[PDB]
């Protein structure tokens, strides 16, 4: 057994971790004062769920994981929230004042007088891990403390952690839920300082989460808790792997070797289905092959691209429920011959596919409806690129101008850094079409 | 706990602050003895915002009186809600200012500034985390224009990360005291433009428009005037004083507001303006065409004759937020050329549950738009107007001041619009 | 009100377009980067299809289908017709083709010689054209030799297919021609024919003994404007109209335009536009795709059509810009932001 | 169409399935780009004061 510490940094990434461990301890049964029934080692044990939570004498399992925001107020609300008891107080960092939407001051102004202390608390729970696997890091792009400090984060632990692996899940800026403009200017700065040292990211864009939340759940103007309680069941899937009984992604360095080929193109797309909402009469539950086709409509896609213009370079089937082999071939054969499906001539064209039997877990008063089967499709498209073109976009609409230029200089950045960050983007762009276009 | 220092200087500086004070004590549920009475937990949640608890439970608004005449604050002390502040936040000299931005930023006003200081920082020391200050003053007197920069000018030496925002009242020939006006207001907006992160354009003739052509007054007063400056700040701070999921401070809402250090001059708008038909249910597409009309809008400046670089707008009510989405998504692709097309998003909208003493809901404007350059162009003729002849410096070289420091701010401005030209094409 | 951008300044269609929309007092014209727009009248090469769809409340229109190039490129509409199981290699429409790379950069250059050679000995027509995208530069001839090496000339993907040897002549006159069909998909990806079609005729008689003087052979309208002594002669501007046209064939041939040529083209719109719906179709994308296409026919002696090309940015006959572009408004624009006939498309059904 | 790699537990399974087959900083540089930026704050800051103070 192997652990795997969870890091949390913004308003962003500390919400939607308390969505997500809200979400493992309805799975693992664990109640919300950290007790387990079916768990029969008491104080030890080198299981699955132990990957994710450590065991005291008492008989809690607590989350191996480090909230971190530069103002209280969010974290604030996990201190008092119904999975309080859970956490400890060294688990939750919070500063006075956070960092304005404004990259330079999340990771040179505030972040250098926090940064060390965020590594003792983590360094705290490192020495608990036998034997660490590496970090799953939660944030935003658009946020000042997501963006800013994520990669300072970052860069100190590929010196404290070398051969530890950290896996992204990043928060692409959408205008239909946020009231900030300088989002696109954070994003591409965090991922210039970001992308050498992350592994694996997956992005998530509030836009898609929104559009899947007003479409299939019938919310007309949707909250971070619709928005979190939804991105809760992808991450879930993608996770349970490492928290269930398997063979398949079992350790965070499978999530390279299965997904990743090329280091700098290390953002696979995300895809889930079903998604139903519980307000409804009664649905007809989908088979195999329905909830498998539906991995391919941009409609349940964590980002809006298209995919049928781009190459794939790899492809992973989770599926959770009464899901068998059987049915799973079947359907994929239905699929390409109906589909367009072009892999890169030197990947094999070809699907990883894991089952675990355990049906999704659905948070009782949530939105989200209880299934029979569903699956989580992972795949590394060239398509992707078209999410940093729109943003690229923009960055290139405000530089041009200098636009709030003046606020990231104030904070001591200097103006060089943004076209280096830029060029570098420009490189990750030519990257992708050097691999998916003829 | 992210607190907000509240001064008000001068005539017009106090009144307006005295009247600010008195619509949100009201919003908050403190009454004039500071005690609450409210019937909702949401008026105490960003309560130390800009209130002070004391003991039992009073709560003492964080406003600091300044004036150099003893008159105006002993109406405020007087007035309804006078007994709330605090009997050691009035900092006051005697002489006045006489209307001359010199003596309040160089003779009179210097012998006092210290003082005024001495509390400023007294208030400071208590906040477990200050947000920043914000002025409410006239731009047109002695020392709301004169002692007040002088205190913007200080507070930034002492206190250099902190947002200062300003509640500005600017002088017009229909609503003027004294003819030095267009004097104090180039002087005071040199420092604005120097010190301030954001500070609101009032101009009293569009206040005065407002109240007569629109409002149907037939004989409008100082006091008609600041009722709208009073609903307006309510507006512009329902951000900061009720919760949301906004979520930002003084810091954050500059930041996604400000694309320029010195283009920080916001254009404020107020929706509905109503004449007493006031009754009549307010649907949410009334709110915002009106909310985007410029007779709406208090800096008279006509904004189709500029383009905007930012726009935030906060919603007071129960309604339909899908529909205000959709409402506000008309108005821009209904009229985009008025809007800068290098800044994406930038028109951002909020929602409070909340509305305002009296009304089902509300809408309040906060624009950065170059059309504001027309403001600071009608200032710097009638400054000119009058500098060409030397006329009334006397009064201001008598108080130590140079003809080469009024040459200074004359060009100080015109660069102001020449800034503001070059981003409206 | 209804707002569009134009980025293509040298669409002589959606020129008119833009002008129809305007008339109308509902739509609004914006700055060629301005994203805040309903319809996008979009660039020929590299339009960013990534950035469409993502205004939030707008929902966003482009008049190209990202992926058409696989049918509007000269090797691309090849490489599709023979890999395409629904077109299958055994095409009976398409002219027998093959997709040549300069030696100097798959290629089916032995595949080419071995159906030539077979053809050599069996003392059948051997002429093949040479032609490519690039294009305004176009060689014919029946020696294997003279082909590939003008090829190697060059520097760009080459397509040889063969030269139907037996077109089709017009009398009087004895002279080729080809056929230009207009075809609009709008958003639901139904396939509308334009009633009106043009004959881009030759105005030189047809000879077969000189493949050298490529004036009597190609039909396209600025070579015979340019190169050609008769331009003008038989009819206006070398284009003859389906009017004049089912006339001519009820009194030579004592047959129909609908019966020996528009079945067919019809049905050929039909089947490679169906083909490809799976890979270009905006059914269920953040954004809606319409496209005008221009299909190219030829007709044999035996009044069999065959496939020339599709351009995917074709112009329109003069006489027809008006009521064609009228159409494109009404059942492309106006059928998703609609306004405060007798259909002049002829609407082919099919299975989606 | 091959299926390799099955692997079978309690609470699932898992396989490949194949179609068709193909054809840093150190801890010091961290420490300057920090400080680096730190005094450009406390240079800005001073030039800040000078204006005022003169
Ligand atoms: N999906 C989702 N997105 C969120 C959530 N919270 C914030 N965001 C997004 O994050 C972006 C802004 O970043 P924040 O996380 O709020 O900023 P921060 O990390 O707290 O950093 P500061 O600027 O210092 O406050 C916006 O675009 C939001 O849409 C959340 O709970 N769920
Ligand atoms: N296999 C073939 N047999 C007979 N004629 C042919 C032919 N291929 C091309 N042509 C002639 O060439 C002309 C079309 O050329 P092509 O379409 O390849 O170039 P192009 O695309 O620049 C013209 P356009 O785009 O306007 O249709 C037709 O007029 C036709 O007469
Ligand atoms: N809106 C408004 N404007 C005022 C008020 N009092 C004064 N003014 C304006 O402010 C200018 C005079 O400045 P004043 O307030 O007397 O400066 P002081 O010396 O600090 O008191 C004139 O242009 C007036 O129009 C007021 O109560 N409301
Ligand atoms: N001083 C400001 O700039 C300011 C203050 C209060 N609200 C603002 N805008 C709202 C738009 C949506 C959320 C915030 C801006
Ligand atoms: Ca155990
Ligand atoms: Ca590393
Ligand atoms: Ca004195
Ligand atoms: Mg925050
Ligand atoms: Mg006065
Ligand atoms: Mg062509």
């Amino acid at each position: 057994m192997r652990e795997c510490i969870s890091i949390h940094v913004g308003q962003a990434g500390v919400q939607i971790g308390n969505a997500c461990w809200e979400l493992y301890c309805l799975e693992h049964g664990i109640q919300p004062d950290g007790q387990m029934p079916s768990d029969k080692t008491i104080g030890g044990g080198d299981d699955s769920f132990n990957t994710f939570f450590s065991e005291t004498g008492a008989g809690k399992h607590v989350p191996r994981a480090v909230f971190v925001d530069l103002e209280p107020t969010v974290i604030d609300e996990v201190r008092t929230g119904t999975y309080r008891q859970l956490f400890h107080p060294e688990q939750l960092i919070t500063g006075k004042e956070d960092a304005a939407n404004n990259y330079a001051r999340g990771h040179y102004t505030i972040g250098k007088e926090i940064i060390d202390l965020v590594l003792d608390r983590i360094r705290k729970l490192a020495d608990q891990c036998t034997g660490l696997q590496g970090f799953l890091v939660f944030h935003s792009f658009g946020g000042g403390t997501g963006s800013g400090f994520t990669s300072l984060l970052m860069e100190r632990l590929s010196v404290d952690y070398g051969k530890k692996s950290k896996l992204e899940f990043s928060i692409y800026p959408a205008p239909q839920v946020s009231t900030a403009v300088v989002e696109p200017y954070n994003s591409i700065l965090t991922t210039h300082t970001t992308l050498e040292h992350s592994d694996c990211a997956f992005m998530v864009d509030n836009e898609a989460i929104y559009d899947i939340c007003r479409r299939n759940l019938d919310i007309e103007r949707p909250t971070y808790t619709n928005l979190n309680r939804l991105i809760s069941q992808i991450v879930s899937s993608i996770t349970a792997s490492l928290r269930f009984d398997g063979a398949l992604n079992v350790d965070l360095t499978e999530f390279q070797t299965n997904l990743v080929p090329y280091p700098r193109i290390h953002f696979p797309l995300a895809t889930y289905a079903p998604v139903i909402s519980a307000e409804k009469a009664y649905h007809e539950q989908l088979s195999v092959a329905e909830i498998t086709n539906a991995c391919f409509e941009p409609a349940n896609q964590m980002v809006k691209c298209d995919p049928r213009h781009g190459k794939y370079m790899a492809c992973c089937l989770l599926y959770r429920g009464d899901v068998v082999p059987k049915d799973v071939n079947a359907a994929i054969a239905t699929i390409k011959t109906k589909r367009s499906i072009q892999f890169v001539d030197w990947c094999p064209t070809g699907f990883k596919v894991g089952i675990n039997y355990q049906p999704p877990t659905v948070v009782p008063g949530g939105d989200l409806a209880k299934v029979q089967r569903a699956v989580c499709m992972l795949s590394n498209t060239t398509a992707i690129a078209e999410a940093w073109a729109r943003l690229d976009h923009k960055f290139d609409l405000m530089y041009a101008k200098r636009a709030f230029v003046h606020w990231y200089v104030g904070e001591g950045m200097e103006e060089g850094e943004f076209s280096e960050a830029r060029e570098d983007m420009a490189a990750l762009e030519k990257d992708y079409e050097e691999v998916g276009v003829d | 706990m992210r607190e907000i220092v509240h001064i008000q200087a001068g005539q017009c500086g106090n009144q307006i602050g005295a009247k600010f004070w008195e619509v949100i004590s009201d919003e908050h549920g403190i009454d004039p003895t500071g005690s609450y009475h409210g019937d909702s937990d949401l008026q105490l949640e960003r309560i130390n915002v800009y209130y002070n608890e004391a003991t039992g439970n009073k709560y003492v608004p964080r406003a600091i009186l300044v004036d150099l005449e003893p008159g105006t604050m002993d109406s405020v002390r007087s007035g309804p809600f006078g007994q709330i502040f605090r009997p050691d936040n009035f900092v006051f000299g005697q002489s006045g200012a006489g209307n001359n931005w010199a003596k309040g930023h160089y003779t009179e006003g210097a012998e006092l500034v210290d003082s005024v200081l001495d509390v400023v920082r007294k208030e400071s020391e208590s906040c477990d985390c200050l947000q920043g200050f914000q002025l409410t003053h006239s731009l047109g007197g002695g020392t709301g224009s004169g002692m007040g920069t002088l205190l913007i000018s200080k507070i930034r030496e002492e206190y250099p990360d902190r947002i200062m925002n300003t509640f500005s009242v600017m002088p017009s020939p229909k609503v003027s005291d004294t003819v030095v006006e267009p004097y104090n207001a180039t002087l005071s907006v040199h420092q604005l433009v120097e010190n301030t992160d954001e500070t609101y354009c009032i101009d009293n003739e569009a206040l005065y428009d407002i109240c007569f052509r629109t409002l149907k007054l037939t004989t409008p007063t100082y006091g008609d005037l600041n009722h709208l400056v009073s609903a307006t700040m309510s507006g512009v701070t329902t951000c900061l004083r009720f919760p949301g999921q906004l979520n930002a401070d003084l810091r954050k809402l500059a930041v996604n507001m400000v694309p320029f250090p010195r283009l920080h001059f916001f254009m404020p708008g107020f929706a509905p303006l109503t004449s007493r038909q006031q009754y009549r249910a307010l649907t949410v597409p009334e709110l915002t065409q009106q909310m985007f009309d410029s007779k709406n809008m208090m800096a008279a400046c006509d904004p189709r004759h500029g383009r905007y670089l930012t726009v935030a707008a906060i919603f007071r009510g129960r309604m339909s937020m899908k529909e205000v989405d959709e409402q506000m998504l008309n108005v821009q692709n209904k009229n985009s050329s008025y809007f800068v097309e290098w800044i994406p998003n930038n028109v951002k909208t909020a929602v409070c549950d909340i509305p305002p003493r009296g009304l089902k809901m509300s809408a309040t404007f906060i624009g950065n738009s170059t059309a504001i350059q027309e403001l600071f162009k009608r200032i710097s003729e009638q400054f000119t107007a009058m500098f060409r002849r030397k006329a009334f410096l006397h009064w201001y070289t008598g108080e130590g001041m140079d003809e080469m420091e009024f040459t200074e701010a004359e060009s100080n401005m015109n660069d102001l619009v020449s800034e503001y030209q070059q981003y409206q094409d | 009100m209804y707002t569009f951008v134009v980025r293509d300044e040298n669409s002589s269609v959606y020129a008119e377009v833009s002008r129809l929309l305007l008339a109308t007092g509902q739509w609004k014209r914006l700055r060629k980067d301005n994203p805040r727009f309903n319809l996008m009248l979009g660039e020929r090469n590299r339009l960013p299809f990534g950035r469409l769809g993502h205004e939030p409340g707008l929902v966003q229109l482009v008049n190209y289908y990202r992926g058409a190039d696989k049918l509007c490129r000269k090797a691309s509409l090849v490489k599709l017709i023979k890999t395409s199981p629904e077109l299958s290699e055994s095409c009976t429409w398409f002219p027998e083709s093959y997709v040549i790379y300069p030696t100097n950069l798959t290629d089916e250059r032995e595949v080419f010689l071995a159906a030539y050679n077979r053809r050599r000995e069996g003392r059948e027509g051997n002429v093949w054209i040479a032609k490519s995208s690039a294009g305004a530069g176009i060689l014919i001839s029946s020696e294997a030799s003279e082909l590939l090496d003008f090829i190697d000339e060059q520097g760009q993907v080459h397509v040889i297919q063969k030269y139907l040897e037996k077109p089709l002549l017009l009398e009087p006159g004895h002279r080729k021609f080809d056929i230009r069909s207009w075809v609009l998909v709008d958003h639901l990806y139904n396939i509308y024919l334009y009633r009106e079609g043009v004959l881009r005729t030759s105005s030189e008689p047809y000879n077969s003994a000189n493949f050298q003087d490529k004036t009597c052979h190609l039909t396209n309208h600025c070579i015979q404007k340019e190169y050609s002594k008769n331009y003008g002669r038989y009819e206006e501007g070398n284009e003859m109209f389906f009017e004049e046209f089912n006339q001519y064939l009820m009194d030579a041939l004592n047959t129909t335009l609908e019966n020996s040529i528009l079945l067919q083209i019809k049905h050929i719109i039909r089947s490679c536009l169906m083909c490809i719906e799976p890979a270009i179709s905006t059914k269920h994308l953040h954004y809606q795709s319409f496209q005008l296409f221009g299909f190219d026919f030829m007709v044999d002696e035996e009044l069999k059509v065959w496939l020339i090309e599709v351009n995917g940015a074709p112009a329109c006959a003069q006489k027809l810009y008006a009521e064609l572009c009228q159409g494109i408004v009404d059942v492309a624009i106006s059928s998703v932001f609609p306004l405060a006939p007798t259909s002049i498309f002829i609407k082919l059904h099919h299975h989606h | 169409m091959e299926v390799i790699e099955l692997n079978k537990c309690t609470s699932g399974q898992s396989f490949e399935v194949i179609l068709k087959p193909p054809s840093d900083p150190s801890l010091e540089e961290i420490q300057k780009k920090l400080e680096a930026a730190e005094e450009r704050r406390k240079y800005q800051e001073a030039e800040l004061l000078k204006h005022l103070a003169e």
